[PDB]
């Protein structure tokens, strides 16, 4: 059994930040890629970034790439993300998953293995 | 990015497909393609993966396909259980990671 | 331009700017003490080279890295560190930091060199 | 952190974040004897670094390349070979095919030169 | 695929395309004389390779720089260069002008060196 | 005397695939670098795709950049260009011509000096 | 991305011009010009190259110029026979290669 | 006291070229970067070009990439301009200035230290 | 391409604030924000460079600080010298050096 359980907060007001956090368990975390999905209440799902297993590199999108701080920790197991500057589109539930990229010595990923339950984030 | 209708319906036990048309650039170019399936209320569960390659622990009635810019997938045997929003994941290069555009609402009549 | 060790005793700023003519010479029964002092002088470039090498800095005489500095290794501004000390003094006052940083150089190429293989590895 | 061929024992993928602890132990009439075999210590060391400069991969302990795994020389999959086998084993299982993957390394460093010249030669 | 010195006879053009064919040839009382042999190998092999780390060109053996070429070291065309003429022969040419040549491409990686660090500083 | 035939397809339907060929004589083939350039009936010239003459380096113009492939094949004095996804832009007739990019030892080109008659591509 | 004239003409004898006009990235920085001459229902051939070279096999009539970001194709001693649809080829740089203008019908009255 | 005396001209027709040049001292001329900022006659400050101490090394607002070049005497003190294809558009006062860059053996500046009292280019 | 008010003012003796909005990728990112002061027919002298610093030759009155994208110059009490208009002058990166906002009109009462 593999789980992904996101701790983070709710409502901030536009032009603040919001930290995220995942507490991941069943597997060997330093041994994955890590990334965050999120999906409008109305939409959806959006990639937003993707952390690789060693937390040496970082990748966003572009509506997100100079505002959200993606970082893990391996000792406790645990993934960030760090959103600044939150925007009314932002609204969404985010998602902590599990794969999205591979270490060049293992095998090709290009997908996610699995989704956290997934934490609610508003911006009025 | 991605073309998906917004819904498929057909009756129970039969062969339904879904299907997710996209470019050169991302459908084409790669064989990534994936799909998952999100109950309404869950978080997505990963359905197919390489195009083909079904996860364990997913029946053998879930199966994908590509051709051109277009990839599918047949979901045979349709289940009560199988209501679902079914949506594509394609890897489109190193500047755009993925595209998750889609969503179609599966009916089990 | 002035000589092998001709900037010696200049400022940084201006001997890093001579850095050639110091590698150019670097280079170049009796027949042992004469292969002796030949296969050191290879021994001792060929060190510093591989050290070079391990830092990523192989083919370079001015070799940029990510290694923040340190402020507890040398306080001092860097306008004074290149307009007013020559490189003996700056050798001597870093002397008892050089490994820590060389270390830092080692790790530091480690690490880059890996992530350059995961970002080469994405399709 | 384990030393000079500590991680000998260890899988490919743990072994190769090491390359740095043991690439610093390839350079560091009795004369003559200690003699000679300082001079084959550079000549060994030489020959693998201008190997490298063939190849294209001068200062670099992980070269990336251009040449395909044929899937002949061995058909195990990456998992099995960076997580379920030692070096010494893979060294073992492909000794009879390094000079052709050598060659192909030569050949593809020869093709890359001439497209980074052609490249160069547009205005 | 021609040998050692194969394409010795060849056009500037067609030797151009052995480059590895002799350079991984370069590095392979009597035990004096042995020693002297392999010393001096050694020390040539070194020099020519740290030239062309101080030109930039380390790792490479084809190197395109940024100093123009001058008519008065030679007036000749392309098509009277790398075709219809052998290395020989533009070696007996290019010899009053080889240290002019050498001195222009130190001075313009110690320019490229220095404009590279200044990019680099740059937030 | 230097001959260029362009022995490729004729018309093709939206959405399907064409290859076009040229063969050439009376001049070294491997020594030139060849480029594909393309009229369409009511128009000018217009530059398609250009290799180099060791088969190594293509390029290509933006419209047509993930959809042509250009390759050479030197033992047959063969030049070709594999067309995907062809639309109704697409109608042209199609010219082979020797140049348009020389290997760095060579004397600068940027010419097209030697022509074909073309072949006509159509799109229903 | 050139503009041409779309036709010009003149008499026998007399001489006429064809100018082209670009940006400073491509007519201007780059001398690599270079004018063709297309008979209608016939395949272009090469008529000047490099601005103002011509290959061999073509008579002195043709002969070109460059000033600034125009250039131009001067054709002295106007033949009956040279009627014809005239294009520029300028050289762009290393993400675009190469530029066409529009034809030029010259007629020979 | 630093003194930068801008010796330009004042007048060109559009499409035309017009040279601008800067005499400088009271300081070490090589030790410093220089820069041309342009205010037109009722907007504010633009920066137009930017060149290090050494000279090797200019950088330019996208707007005149391809048209000036920025180029400086380290033999003499004089800092030069030369632009070519003036349009309406670039009717300003161009202004000769001291910092912009630091050489990365010196303190940072990215600001501009000193100000001549700048040339008036009126185009047409 | 930065955004500060018009027509700031105040009185002699009063405090005013003059601040100029820029974006994630300039004041946000590089905190190298410097501000200028021009007399109408004057050349921009330089005020505050490095957010919060001044250069040598100019009185305490004038200081700044840097929060969020947004950068702020304070005058302490006003004077009559002060009547200029007022830049801000952000790096941007390598792309894009400097970034300048319009003049701020300082009118002492
Ligand atoms: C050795 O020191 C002397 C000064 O004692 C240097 O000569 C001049 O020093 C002044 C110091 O303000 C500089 O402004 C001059 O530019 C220096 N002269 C020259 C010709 O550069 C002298 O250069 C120093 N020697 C070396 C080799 O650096
Ligand atoms: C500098 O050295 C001290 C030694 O105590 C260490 O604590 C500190 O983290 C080091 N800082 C950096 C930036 O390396
Ligand atoms: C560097 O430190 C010295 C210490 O005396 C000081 O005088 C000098 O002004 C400092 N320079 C800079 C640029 O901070
Ligand atoms: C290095 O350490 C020794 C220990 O005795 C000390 O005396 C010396 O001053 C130190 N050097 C520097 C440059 O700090
Ligand atoms: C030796 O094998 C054991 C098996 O459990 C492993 O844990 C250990 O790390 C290996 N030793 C080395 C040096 O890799
Ligand atoms: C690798 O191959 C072995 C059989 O040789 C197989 O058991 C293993 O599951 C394969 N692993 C992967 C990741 O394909
Ligand atoms: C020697 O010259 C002949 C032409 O006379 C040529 O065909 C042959 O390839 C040349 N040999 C070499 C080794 O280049
Ligand atoms: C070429 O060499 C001659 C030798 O007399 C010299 O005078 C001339 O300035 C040189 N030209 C260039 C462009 O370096
Ligand atoms: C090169 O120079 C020779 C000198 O005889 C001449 O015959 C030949 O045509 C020239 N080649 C070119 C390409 O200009
Ligand atoms: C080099 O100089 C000598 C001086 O005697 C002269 O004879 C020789 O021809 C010169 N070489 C060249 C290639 O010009």
């Amino acid at each position: 059994e593999v789980q992904l359980v996101e701790t983070g907060g709710g409502l901030v007001q536009p032009g603040g930040s919001l930290k995220l956090s995942c507490r991941a368990s069943g597997y060997t975390f330093s041994s994955f890629a890590m990334s965050w999905v999120r999906q409008a209440p109305g939409k959806g799902l959006e990639w937003v970034s993707l952390i690789n297993d060693r937390g040496g590199l970082t990748f966003y999108v572009d509506s997100v790439k100079g505002r959200f701080t993606i970082s893990r920790d391996n000792s406790k197991n645990t993934l960030s993300l760090q959103m600044h500057s939150l925007r009314d589109g932002d609204t969404a539930v985010y998602y902590c998953a599990t794969g999205g990229m591979s270490s060049a010595l293992q095998s090709s990923k290009y997908y996610f293995d699995f989704w956290g339950q997934g934490a609610l984030v508003t911006v009025s | 990015a991605l073309t998906q209708p917004p819904s498929v319906s057909g009756s129970p036990g039969q062969s339904v497909t879904i299907s997710c048309t996209g470019t050169s650039s991302d459908i084409g170019s790669y064989n990534y393609v994936s799909w998952y399936q999100q109950h309404p209320g869950k978080a997505p569960k990963l359905m197919i993966y390489d195009v083909t390659q079904r996860p364990s622990g997913v029946s053998d009635r879930f199966s994908g396909s590509k051709s051109g810019n277009t990839a599918s997938l047949t979901i045979s045997g349709l289940q009560a259980d199988d209501e679902a929003d079914y949506y594509c994941s394609a890897y489109a290069g190193r500047q755009t990671f993925y595209i998750f555009g889609g969503g179609t609402r599966l009916t089990v009549l | 331009s002035l000589g092998f060790l001709g900037a010696a005793g200049s400022t940084m700023g201006a001997a890093s700017m001579t850095l050639t003519v110091q590698a150019r010479n670097l280079l170049s029964h009796w027949g042992i003490k004469q292969l002796q002092a030949r296969v050191l002088a290879v021994e001792h470039y060929l060190r510093d080279q591989q050290l070079l090498g391990i830092w990523g800095c192989s083919g370079k005489l001015i070799c940029c890295t990510n290694v923040p500095w340190n402020s507890s290794w040398s306080n001092r501004n860097l306008s004074e560190i290149w307009d007013n000390m020559t490189w003996l003094q700056w050798d001597k006052e870093i002397s008892n930091y050089t490994q820590i940083i060389y270390g830092l150089l080692e790790e530091s190429q480690n690490q880059q060199e890996k992530n350059e293989q995961d970002l080469l590895a994405l399709d």
